């Protein structure tokens, strides 16, 4: 999807 | 009375210009102070020389991983992680400055500058400032990204610091 994560980037 | 910081950004060694960020220390003092100190390098580490590693057109530009340079690292002035201070400020539009994380209470050093309203992130990411000048430079950064987030050029924070 459209997320802003730090390690496991998700959909 | 709020802090002001800058990022001077290159693409493959070619200057793109300056981005000037206001940090909303009146709302999120603890989160603003982390970002300010990572820009000045005053704790002995920080953003200078690190990259925008993940850039997605019409979404956001992500940066701040000065330890691992790949999205897995970064650290704050308070240690590896610090709590979500509050969710008072919202992801209202382009130019919002907000913390990346890996779930609740995992703020470190990574951040993003929005290139659209990212309101689905409200309540999940701590917003702590916004672009005052240099949104045209953010748009140049954005142009070097792709839907996958992979950049076509190496986008480097060649200098950073405080202006206030």
């Amino acid at each position: 999807x459209l997320l802003v994560t730090a390690g496991l980037v998700l959909a | 009375g709020n802090p002001l910081v800058y990022l001077d950004v290159d693409a493959n060694g070619k200057p793109l210009g300056r981005v000037v960020l206001e940090l909303k220390a009146d709302v999120v003092p603890k989160t603003a102070e982390n970002f300010r100190a990572l820009c000045t390098g005053e704790k002995g580490f920080g953003y200078k020389g690190s990259t925008f590693h993940r850039v997605i057109p019409s979404f956001m530009c992500q940066a701040g991983d000065f330890t691992n340079h790949n999205g897995t690292g970064g650290k704050s002035i308070y240690g590896s992680r610090f709590p979500d201070e509050n969710f008072t400020l919202k992801h209202v539009g382009p130019g919002v400055l907000s913390m990346a994380n890996a779930g609740p209470n995992t703020n470190g050093s990574q951040f993003f500058i929005c290139t659209i309203k990212t309101d689905w992130l409200d309540g999940k990411h701590v917003v702590f400032g916004h672009v005052i000048e240099g949104m045209d430079v953010v748009k140049k950064i954005e142009s070097f990204g792709s839907k996958s987030g992979r950049t076509s050029k190496k986008i480097v924070i060649t200098d950073c610091g405080q202006l206030s």
